[PDB]
């Protein structure tokens, strides 16, 4: 799934 | 299963923390958090995040990591909460169909790691993760035992704890 996976996850989607 | 979010109570904030110490780049090495985690997985590639401290004392957050062919980025801005070192997810009410986020910075030393944590809702759909940055990609094994030992601390089980892969694209 997410390149972004950590932090805010999902804040760009 | 989905473990809850610990109490603030259980979560350090950084004494004296310094906005503009922690600014700059640094590179998710560790993450745990209550999302699932499954074993037929591709690795989880390690990825960076730059925070620039602004005037108004607001960071402009980017990250920037590798999918499977190209490049991605993720831009958005962090201001500040309740006290030194807490911060939440952009600049006014969430819009329309919108994310919110509380930030919390459990530990730093500003030249080497930090540990900060994260309470999401997106979707009206809760989650939480502890991420544990560095200036370099090396993570050595005495620190990855600190982070495991915190983690567990939080409520999480080891299978909940992940170690992002170094890797060369796009995060250099």
């Amino acid at each position: 799934k997410l390149v972004f996976f950590a932090e805010d996850v999902g804040s760009n989607k | 299963d989905l473990i809850p979010a610990p109490p603030l109570s259980k979560v350090p904030l950084q004494q004296n923390f310094q906005d503009n110490q922690f600014h700059g780049k640094w590179y998710v090495v560790g993450v745990a958090g209550n999302k699932s985690l499954r074993e037929d997985k591709d690795p989880w590639k390690m990825y960076a995040t730059i925070y620039e401290l602004k005037e108004d004392k607001s960071y402009n957050v980017t990250s920037v990591g590798f999918g499977t062919k190209k490049c991605h980025y993720k831009i958005r801005t962090f201001v500040p909460g309740s006290q030194p070192g807490e911060f939440t997810l952009g600049r006014i009410k969430s819009r329309p169909g919108r994310t919110s986020a509380l930030v919390r910075v459990v530990s730093t030393n500003y030249n080497q790691h930090a540990m900060v944590f994260f309470k999401v809702v997106q979707q009206n759909r809760e989650s939480f993760n502890i991420t544990l940055y560095g200036r370099t990609k090396e993570l050595t094994s005495e620190l990855k035992e600190n982070f495991i030992r915190f983690s567990k601390s939080l409520g999480l089980p080891e299978n909940h704890i992940v170690f992002p892969v170094p890797i060369d694209q796009c995060i250099d």
